[PDB]
């Protein structure tokens, strides 16, 4: 049964989310991309979990800053049973198994991974390669047919570090169908059970256009959501951080 | 200021579509059929023209 | 009066190493099929692609490219091939296109209007018939809407033409979409059976990872030539550069939206990419009454 | 009233050319010409603007 309950509370977005639109190298310019972003300052879903599906949208922004490896994958379905296509994710101390296969999930799957799916059966993809996990910040897109998992690790002071930190590209595409994709649950670590909890963090992406700084090393160093403020809108037209004094169309 | 501007116009309108599949002129060339080629030609000529 | 672009002199294929070989035959032979409302899906990555095992295959009825010169297949590095793999009728055949609408195209298996591709059509006549009836074969002829592009619907669904729900039983406005169809050997083209496999393809950014046979020949730098990697084509000068790649990708580019920079498939080594010299020329004569010297 | 068309036989080839087959319902028209004969079914294809 029902054996995980999750606490919400709302945060503030930030500056975080921005992640690179392809892999194509640039240096000292400045670029405009139409994409599934991050909206800055942005309510974000905190989610505290103790020993609970949620929608998918467009794309997932997931960040945790847990210490000692409570999250250790995720679940992708529609139906969330053997009935439809899902995608499976588990991130061991080894590596990373990623499956397309048709498991069948419990009402509240958690985690030898006998607990999370009772059976297997015929798959379509599946992906072995190093362990995702080692603040870790992850950026979910399900849009041309590909699945794309954008990853980032930044250190940790104090809060959501404010300070723009890019998300690259590094477990690329999956080459799956993932069919209609529609929701998404989180699969969190007990033990062979005290306590437990969470430091779930969901974020929405929608269709925004967005301006990137490359530095001469070719990482991105800040960003502007055109859309936030007219502040914001009148550096996106004038292609540059930097306005000088005016008035502008 | 506009001189630079102009010429950066010019560059950056050398990779419009122009209601071709593709920018690249290579591309086309390589992977079209001759008539088919010959019709995104032309309309990569017409834009750039 | 005239340019000086200084011809290239070589050429240069980096296509990355694999040197491997394609499903490409499994996608062809399997001894059964699929059906054109159940169609077999099949993403082919990792490869090589000898496209000379399809010629190699019986001659093909309708052996049409629509994205893609035929005989151009092997030299184009695709980075998604994909095996669509059913049986239709003769007459269905010309169905399959872009842009093309008909009950096969749209009720049962709709290829994009922009497609890019090859379908590969031939005749299966010689062992498909049998006479108890190739009921195994089925299309949909009925929908409630217009199939998207590459979408498949294997659901029996209840035509409700009526306003009320015809509740899972035969009567008025009551028919089931799906219909058998019916091979027998002395039919004439149009209801005879034919294989059909649509070889989709997927030009993008992302790595080949499928590429016809080509092998790299060595690089040359200071000098000017022809360059394909993974790819991209193109002319210019091979440099070292300075700049560093994140991991990434190579597709360097500048603010002129040019291949600024690439990495090739060997080291990962950048090279910085400049076109090759080139310039107007002019005369300078004085009257040609004067002298015939320029 | 359209959906009288849809109940009726699968229609080997039910081609609309100037308005979308889906937007015909909503759409106002001025004059409606209904032209009924009888034709062999290769001759179909030739009924066509
Ligand atoms: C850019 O990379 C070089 C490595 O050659 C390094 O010395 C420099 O500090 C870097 N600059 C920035 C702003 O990261």
């Amino acid at each position: 049964v029902n054996l995980i309950t999750r606490t919400q509370s709302y945060t503030n977005s930030f500056t975080r989310g921005v992640y690179y639109p392809d892999k194509v190298f640039r240096s000292s310019v400045l670029h405009s991309t139409h994409d599934l972003f991050l909206p800055f300052f942005s309510n974000v879903t905190w989610f505290h979990a103790i020993h609970p599906a949620l929608p998918f949208n467009d794309g997932v922004y997931f960040a945790s800053t847990e210490k000692s490896n409570i999250i250790r994958g995720w679940i992708f379905g529609t139906t969330l049973d053997s009935k439809t296509q899902s995608l499976l994710i588990v991130n061991n101390a080894t590596n990373v198994v990623i499956k397309v296969c048709e498991f069948q999930f419990c009402n509240d799957p958690f985690l030898s991974e006998f607990r999370v799916y009772s059976s297997a059966n015929n798959c379509t993809f599946e992906y072995v390669s190093q362990p995702f996990l080692m603040l870790r910040e992850f950026v979910f897109k399900n849009i041309d047919g590909y699945f794309k998992i954008y990853s980032k690790h930044t250190p940790i002071n104090l809060e959501r570090d404010l300070p723009q930190g890019f998300s690259a590209l590094e477990p690329l595409v999956d080459l799956p169908i993932g069919i209609n994709i529609t929701r998404f649950q989180t699969l969190l670590a007990l033990h062979r059970w005290t306590a437990g909890a969470a430091a779930y963090y969901v974020g929405y992406l929608q269709p925004r256009t967005f301006l990137l700084k490359y530095n001469e090393n070719g990482t991105i160093t800040d960003a502007v959501d055109c859309a936030l403020d007219p502040l914001s809108e009148t550096k996106c037209t004038l292609k540059s951080f930097t306005v000088e004094k005016g008035i502008y169309q | 200021n506009h001189n630079a501007q102009a010429l950066n116009t010019l560059v950056k309108q050398l990779s419009s579509k122009f209601g071709a599949i593709s920018s690249v002129l290579n591309d086309i060339l390589s992977r079209l059929d001759p008539p088919e080629a010959e019709v995104q030609i032309d309309r990569l000529i017409t834009g750039r023209l | 009066t005239s340019n000086f672009r200084v011809q290239p002199t070589e050429s240069i294929v980096r296509f990355p190493n694999i040197t491997n070989l394609c499903p490409f035959h499994e996608v062809f032979n399997a001894t059964t099929f699929a059906s054109v409302y159940a169609w077999n899906r099949k993403r082919i990555s990792n490869c090589v692609a000898d496209y000379s095992v399809i010629y190699n295959f019986a001659p093909f009825f309708a052996f049409k490219c629509y994205g893609v010169s035929p005989t151009k297949l092997n030299d184009l590095c695709f980075t998604n091939v994909y095996a669509d793999s059913f049986v239709i009728r003769g007459n269905e055949v010309s169905q399959i296109a872009p842009g093309q609408t008909g009950n096969i195209a749209d009720y049962n298996y709709k290829l994009p209007d922009d497609f890019t591709g090859c379908v590969i059509a031939w005749n299966s006549n010689k062992l498909d018939s049998k006479p108890s009836g190739n009921y195994n074969y089925l299309y949909r002829l009925l929908r409630k809407s217009k199939l998207k592009p590459f979408e498949r619907d294997i659901s029996t669904e209840i035509y409700q033409a009526g306003n009320k729900p015809c509740n899972g039983v035969a009567g008025p406005n009551c028919y089931s979409p799906l219909q058998s169809y019916g091979f027998r050997p002395t039919y004439g083209v149009g209801h005879q059976p034919y294989r059909v496999v649509v070889l989709s393809f997927e030009l993008l950014h992302a790595p080949a990872t499928v590429c016809g046979p080509k092998k790299s020949t060595n690089l040359v730098k200071n000098k000017c030539v022809n360059f394909n990697f993974n790819g991209l084509t193109g002319t210019g000068v091979l440099t070292e550069s300075n700049k560093k790649f994140l991991p990434f990708q190579q597709f360097g580019r500048d603010i002129a939206d040019t291949t600024d920079a690439v990495r090739d498939p060997q080291t990962l080594e950048i090279l910085d990419i400049t076109p090759c010299s080139f310039g107007g020329v002019s005369v300078i004569t004085p009257g040609t009454n004067t002298s015939n010297q320029v």
